[PDB]
């Protein structure tokens, strides 16, 4: 990164970890959380990791750059998979009408169950590839079946947890 | 549609019109009483028993000849005079 | 011989949901609209289907639409008119068959704040009950009397338009009844998770909330208490709280939880 | 999920064991299996907080201190009394013993309990209790919250099931048990009304935590949903069901409507009057009038009634006096029963009596079971052989801790000691990892095929029609004072009931949410447990607790001090038989630390 | 083979009440007062 | 219509899929940039804008109040009406 600031080794493990914990405890089930707030991350992010290239050997700033980037690859993830969940949701409810009339009713999804195949299949992919990220996922994704599962009778392995 | 008089959507549509007509009318009345307040001060409508009578004193006063100068009646009560000779 | 019209809709046909109307003679039957539609199903449509239980509005099960406003059908009182009496399932819910409602979201929602007792010190040896004062027992009268029908969480305009992120009027009135118990120690906790604008802040104070309550229980009076509390108590390391928390939870099985 | 394909869409599920009921009984066993590290799936018709549980309101009986000095030993000897001897001494040792740990780890959970000036959980008399053996006075033992006790108990336990992170198939509803030929339970397949399906569920240890068949009588205090259906599960299996003629019949019930009127409305301080205005219930049970035992005043009560000094219009019911006492303190500890009496009653409690009339309340008869809560299968030589794989609790069960008669506010206690002391006997049994259970090949085939017969069943007689007359049956034919005559017409009548199940129809034909299925499944349950009963009682020839004969006005301990097991012949209801066997009561306490209490005349 | 129905708005047929009416014209003082505004200044536009 | 069934979705923060999410984020972007140049209108109105009678107001003060000192003789009826 293109800076002159210099930061010691406390400033820089305080930068890392406030921004550890303000990501993990930001609710990401909230769109416009994640928009208004990545880029005030991204800018973060990119300061953090100048300012800890040097200790990512150290025991302690070590292992809080590894879950800081840990955490926001799973953000990404489970955003990109439920913001294609809020679409379906979406066409389904414009596909109602007017007032949930019909009076000016769209086109429905025509393949919805292989959506919702294809929706579980990335959410359990999720649940494999970050294990120490199930309450996360669970809030975005995890939730946005259950919806989706109101709409389509289709069976994941966690839906008896949504009581369904 | 299940449609009911006692109905959120047409009970709010009853309150709103009666809570904001009230105020919208007086408050546009408002306004137009100030914009007569300032057409009656700039040019006030004023009542002349004979237009011809009217039309020559206005012709004599400005110094200009009734021959070149068109009279038209727009409206019952309203006549206007306009320059024949204007681009 | 009063006419009831019941709303009908066969998840196998996937027909176009209609009004049915039907007779009865309120005489041999009972007082209230549960009584009408066991009668109904009884003797001439033994199709249809709805949720009923206890009879004494305990329970909540019976949660229904008559005449345009939410109420249990057990505690419901028929009023005969010339006027067909109208019964609809819940507003704005996905109906698995005639009047039975799909209230998975709702459990869902109950779910995510942990309705139950934390504390950080388990209890010592030789440890009996809890101290708790009558004072502070009686902060609770007015909220741990909800039987989670959900007719308020249906009258809620905010719940109709954002049901997946409104945590609505019964599962907001619940969050604050375990913040005002004094033996709960994660008061702070409890206040910092529910402090974001789609789970709280949805409310607009419409009070279609109470009005509806069987119960007769004022969610609306425990949301506005709710919001008070966290304005004044909110401080800048509140997220870091969450975040606290949410490693906590971290070996938990699948399902809604605090994160 | 799997997917199978036996005429339907089958799913099946492995687990180490597998709860049948969400109510206090059901999430507390599966809360304690989850805590001690074995795979639970707790299965329910309805939502758990929906339970008949939920609509308990006087309390759960615990020997704490708070209000008075009382002793578990003083506890367990009044409960062996309310059983009028015909209730183990080794079960009411265990639930006694364990009363206050029980209680005071609700309270831990964040159940609202009423509190005292000093804080602690405020307690209230109850009647049939007593202190000092019998010696002392009345005792405030029945741990309250206001009168929406059993409100507390189960939010409070579903809250623990959440910390827990238990497996709920909720709105599920279940058919017979899989059985293996040696006789074990390997598990329960059951009907998923949102979905359709029918699912598998095969476990080591299966715990059957439904509700009573309360429902099976016209007037009732139980809900629509307590048709009893885990007994007709294990009625169809072959194995036997006890004490079924022992019905309880709560003193105070509202008039017509059946509504429950708490007891502790009498322990507060309330009285009944009859026409005359008496307080009747001095001359009956003269010590303790108003908090005699419950089939005491209800028997007292019908004889009033039928003596002429009955009240009302009709003379049909009586009347529950609450009005002299204090407006403040009727509405601090009894504030449901204000609501539900200015509702159904139509009746002002601070100024006007309540009408009401005794009802039928509880089943003390269940599955057979031991102190461990493990379900019993009574053999000439072993009159304490358990089922290899099957275990109860609740009101389903009859591990005999109330014998003949119930001590109000001893159920809701005796759900969480034996649903706690079932998750331990499971756990000791099965470990936390084993390998999964084998279901038999042709799991489910019968079951399968009985439940498309009556999805297809079309008939002249529909189910409402003959479960209302299989209620006017049960209502007449066994009432609180029951005649032998009477019992033996009963008998045949509900013998002839059984036949024309074979009759029935039912218009619908769809598998989601159908209502209408579901009800005839459930008639059969109902009939079943309905016939157990008139048969169980009208052998039983003397008058014992709640069951109490005109023709034998007398409690035979020499030739009837014995538990009464019914067999049905075989699994369709239609073709089967009724046979009655008998084992005897288990008298002598587990350990020493209570003494064992010898039979003797109960006045009360 | 079974789906679920979704049911209509429910602002068609929900009974109304008189705080909620209030609560609405509470949130709409804004929007009428942009509306007056427009008004006016098509009226000094457009009038005289 | 037919949604697509093979969508790649986001595997970590260096593998994004283009998504509604992040074209929301260019909305915030932009609307803002929109903020940031609509500034420049009442910046602009307040910088030029004057108030003067007519143009005798500055010849005034060149000849008789050349320093912004000259006191002048009050005479209250003058701007007060009466
Ligand atoms: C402490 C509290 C403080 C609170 C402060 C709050 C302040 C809020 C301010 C909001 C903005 C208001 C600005 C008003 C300016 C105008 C007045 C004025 O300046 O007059 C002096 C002067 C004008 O007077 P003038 O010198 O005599 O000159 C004449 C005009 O210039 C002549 O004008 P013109 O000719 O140039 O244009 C005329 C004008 C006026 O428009 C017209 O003339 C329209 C005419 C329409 C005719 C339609 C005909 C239809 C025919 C139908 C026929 C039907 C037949 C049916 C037959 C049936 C038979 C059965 O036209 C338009 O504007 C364009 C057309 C309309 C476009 C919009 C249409 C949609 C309307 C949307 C409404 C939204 C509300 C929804 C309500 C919903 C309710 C449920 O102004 C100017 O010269 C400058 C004008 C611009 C000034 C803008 C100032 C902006 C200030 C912003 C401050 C914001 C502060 C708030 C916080 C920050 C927010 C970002
Ligand atoms: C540390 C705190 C920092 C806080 C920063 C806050 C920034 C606020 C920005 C407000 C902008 C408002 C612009 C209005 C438009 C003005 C246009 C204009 O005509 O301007 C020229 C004119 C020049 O006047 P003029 O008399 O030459 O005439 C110009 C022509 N007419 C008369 C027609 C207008 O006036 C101004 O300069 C206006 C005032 C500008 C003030 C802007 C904000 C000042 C903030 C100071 C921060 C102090 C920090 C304290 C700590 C210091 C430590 C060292
Ligand atoms: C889609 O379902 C919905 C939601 O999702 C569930 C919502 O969340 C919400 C809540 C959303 C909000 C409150 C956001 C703000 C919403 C607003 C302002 C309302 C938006 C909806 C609308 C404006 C309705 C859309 C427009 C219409 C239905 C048109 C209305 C006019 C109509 C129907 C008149 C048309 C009549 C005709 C064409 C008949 C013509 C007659 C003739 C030709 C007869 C001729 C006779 C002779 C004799 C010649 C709503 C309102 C909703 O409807
Ligand atoms: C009005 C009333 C008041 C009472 N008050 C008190 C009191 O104050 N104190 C007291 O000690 N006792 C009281 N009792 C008695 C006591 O409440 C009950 O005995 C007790 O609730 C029984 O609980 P349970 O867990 O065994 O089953 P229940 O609460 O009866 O419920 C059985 C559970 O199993 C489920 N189930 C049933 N059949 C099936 C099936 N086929 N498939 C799947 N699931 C099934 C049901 O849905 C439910 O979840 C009262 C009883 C009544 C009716
Ligand atoms: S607040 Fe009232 S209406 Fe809402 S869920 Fe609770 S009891 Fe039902
Ligand atoms: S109606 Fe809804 S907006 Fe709030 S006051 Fe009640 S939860
Ligand atoms: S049936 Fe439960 S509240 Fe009416
Ligand atoms: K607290």
């Amino acid at each position: 990164m293109l800076t002159v600031d210099k930061f010691t080794r406390a400033e820089a493990l305080q930068r890392a970890s406030n921004l550890y914990y303000q990501v993990l405890g930001t609710n990401w089930e909230d769109g416009l959380n994640l928009v208004l707030d990545v880029p005030f991350w991204e800018s973060e992010l990119e300061k953090v990791d100048h300012m800890c290239e040097p200790y990512l050997c150290d025991d302690e700033i070590g292992p809080i750059i590894r879950n800081l980037h840990e955490t926001v690859n799973c953000m990404y993830a489970c955003e990109d998979v439920r913001d294609h969940i809020n679409e379906l949701l979406e066409l389904s409810s414009r596909a109602e009408g007017v007032m949930g009339s019909g009076a000016a009713a769209s086109e429905e999804v025509e393949n919805m169950p292989e959506q919702c195949g294809m929706v579980t299949k990335a959410y359990e992919d999720l649940l494999a590839r970050y294990p120490e990220h199930h309450p996360k996922i669970e809030q975005t994704v995890g939730h946005g079946l259950a919806v989706l599962r109101q709409l389509e009778k289709f069976n994941f392995k966690s839906s008896h947890r949504y009581f369904f | 549609m299940m449609l009911r008089y006692d109905s959120l959507l047409w009970q709010c549509t009853l309150a709103a019109g009666i809570w904001f007509i009230p105020q919208d009318v007086a408050a546009i009345s408002a306004f137009l009483l100030y914009g007569r307040s300032k057409s009656r001060t700039i040019n006030q409508p004023v009542y002349v028993d004979n237009i011809d009578t009217a039309a020559n004193e206005y012709f004599k006063r400005k110094g200009l000849d009734p021959t070149k100068m068109i009279m038209m009646r727009k409206s019952s009560k309203i006549t206007e005079i306009r320059y024949g000779e204007m681009y | 011989m009063q006419t009831f019209r019941v709303y009908r809709y066969d998840p196998l046909l996937q027909d176009k949901p209609h009004m049915q109307e039907f007779n009865i003679d309120l005489a041999q039957c009972g007082p209230m609209i549960l009584d009408a539609l066991i009668k109904i199903k009884a003797t001439q449509d033994s199709t249809l289907a709805f949720r009923r239980s206890c009879r004494e509005g305990i329970c909540g099960s019976c949660a229904m639409n008559i005449n345009g406003k939410n109420g249990l059908a057990c505690l419901q009182y028929i009023e005969p008119g010339a006027a067909p009496i109208d019964i609809q399932p819940l507003p704005h819910t996905y109906v698995l068959k005639d009047l039975v409602p799909d209230l998975s979201n709702f459990y869902n929602q109950y779910k995510s704040i942990e309705p139950f007792l934390k504390r950080r010190r388990a209890k010592q040896p030789g440890e009996k009950e809890y101290y708790q004062s009558i004072e502070d027992r009686e902060k609770l009268d007015g909220m741990y009397e909800c039987n989670l029908c959900a007719c308020c969480m249906t009258s809620c305009p905010s719940y109709w338009w954002n049901p997946e992120y409104y945590l609505g009027p019964a599962v907001l009135l619940q969050a604050y009844r375990w913040i005002a118990d004094s033996r709960d120690e994660f008061t702070t906790e409890r206040m910092a998770w529910i402090n974001d604008s789609m789970r709280l802040y949805r409310c607009h104070g419409i009070m279609n909330c109470t009005s509806c309550c069987p119960k007769g229980l004022d969610p609306a009076k425990a949301i506005a208490k709710m919001k008070a509390a966290i304005a004044a108590a909110y401080e800048p390391g509140w997220t870091k709280i969450v975040a606290q928390e949410s490693i906590a939870n971290k070996k938990r099985e699948s399902g809604m939880m605090y994160a | 999920a799997a997917g199978s394909g036996t005429r339907y869409a089958v799913h099946d599920h492995f687990y180490d064991a597998v709860v049948v009921g969400a109510g206090g009984a059901g999430l507390r066993a599966a809360s304690g299996l989850v805590a001690h590290g074995l795979k639970t799936a707790c299965i329910s018709k309805v939502f758990p907080t929906r339970s008949h549980t939920v609509a308990a309101q006087g309390g759960i009986n615990a020997a704490l201190g708070n209000m008075t000095e009382d002793d578990w030993r003083w506890h367990a000897y009044d409960t062996v009394k309310g059983s009028d001897w015909l209730g183990d001494q080794d079960a009411i040792e265990h639930m006694c013993r364990l009363a206050p740990q029980v209680v005071l780890e609700l309270e831990s959970y964040g159940l609202p309990f009423s509190r005292t000036k000093e804080g602690k959980i405020y307690q209230r008399a109850f009647g049939g209790q007593s202190l000092k053996f019998g010696k002392g006075g009345q005792a405030y033992r029945c741990a309250a919250a206001a009168d929406r006790t059993g409100h507390a108990i189960l939010h409070t336990l579903y809250g623990m099931s959440l910390k827990y992170d238990c497996l709920f198939f909720i709105e599920y509803f279940a058919l017979d048990l899989i059985m293996d030929q040696d006789g074990s339970c390997k598990g329960v397949i059951a009907m998923s009304m949102e979905d359709g399906s029918i699912h598998r569920f095969g476990a080591h240890q299966t715990v059957i935590a439904t509700g009573g068949y309360g429902r099976a009588y016209q007037s009732c205090t139980s809900a629509h949903t307590c048709t009893g259906d885990g007994g007709g599960m294990v009625s169809r299996a072959g194995l036997p069901l006890q004490d079924l003629e022992f019905v309880q019949f709560h003193p105070t019930g509202i008039f017509p409507a059946g509504c429950l009127m708490t007891e502790g409305c009498r322990g507060e301080g309330g009285i009944l009057r009859n026409s005359e205005g008496e307080p009747f219930m001095a001359r009956y049970a003269p010590t303790a009038k108003d908090l005699a035992s419950r089939d005491v005043v209800s028997r007292a009560m019908t004889l009033e009634i039928r003596e002429g000094r009955g009240v009302g219009p009709n003379k049909d019911h009586i009347y529950l006096h609450l009005d002299h006492l204090p407006a403040e303190t009727l509405r601090e500890r009894l504030p449901g029963i204000s609501e539900t009496a200015k509702i159904f009653a139509g009746v002002d409690v601070t100024k006007e009596p309540i009408p009401v009339l005794p009802t039928v309340h509880y089943n003390m008869g269940g599955i057979p079971t031991n102190w461990k809560a493990q379900c019993l299968n009574p053999t000439s030589s072993d009159p304490n052989k358990i089922v290899p794989g099957l275990l109860a609790a609740g009101e389903a069960g009859s591990a005999s801790v109330h014998g003949a008669n119930r001590l109000g506010a001893n159920s809701l206690l005796d759900l969480v000691v034996f649903g706690r002391t079932a998750a331990d006997t499971v756990a000791e049994i099965v470990k936390p990892n084993s390998p999964p259970v084998t279901l038999p090949k042709d799991a489910g085939g019968g079951t399968i095929d009985r439940f498309d017969k009556i999805r297809h069943a079309k008939g002249p007689v529909s189910t409402a029609d003959l479960r209302s007359k299989l209620q006017r049956t049960m209502q007449t034919r066994a009432p609180v004072y029951r005649n032998g005559d009477d019992l033996k017409k009963g008998c045949e009548e509900v013998r002839e009931i059984m036949k024309e199940y074979k009759d029935v129809g039912i218009k619908d034909r769809t598998l989601v949410w159908n209502t209408d299925l579901i009800e005839t499944l459930e008639l059969e349950n109902l009939i079943t447990q309905a016939a157990q009963t008139i048969v169980s009682g009208e052998a039983r020839k003397e008058s014992r607790g709640a069951h109490a004969r005109e023709d034998f006005t007398e409690r035979d301990d020499k030739k009837w001090m014995k538990h009464s097991l019914s067999y049905q012949t075989k699994p369709h209801v239609e073709e089967s038989d009724i046979v009655l066997k008998y084992r005897p009561v288990v008298d002598q306490p587990l350990d020493s630390e209570m003494h064992h209490v010898p039979p003797a005349k109960r006045v009360y | 083979s079974y789906k679920s129905a979704h049911q209509e708005t429910p602002l068609t047929y929900y009974r109304a009440t008189q705080h909620a009416t209030s609560s609405i014209n509470h949130r709409l003082a804004y929007i009428n007062a942009v509306f007056v505004i427009w008004v006016c200044d098509s009226l000094n536009d457009v009038d005289q | 219509a037919r949604v697509p069934e093979d969508i790649e979705f986001t595997k970590n923060r260096y593998t994004r899929r283009y998504n509604l999410a992040t074209e929301d984020r260019v909305k915030l972007l932009n609307w803002n940039a929109f903020c940031i140049a609509v500034t420049a209108l009442p910046i602009a109105y307040v910088y030029y804008s004057w108030y003067e009678s007519s143009e005798d107001t500055d010849m005034i003060y060149r000849t008789m109040d050349p320093m912004r000192e000259a006191k002048a003789d009050y005479y209250l009826p003058l701007l007060r009406g009466h």
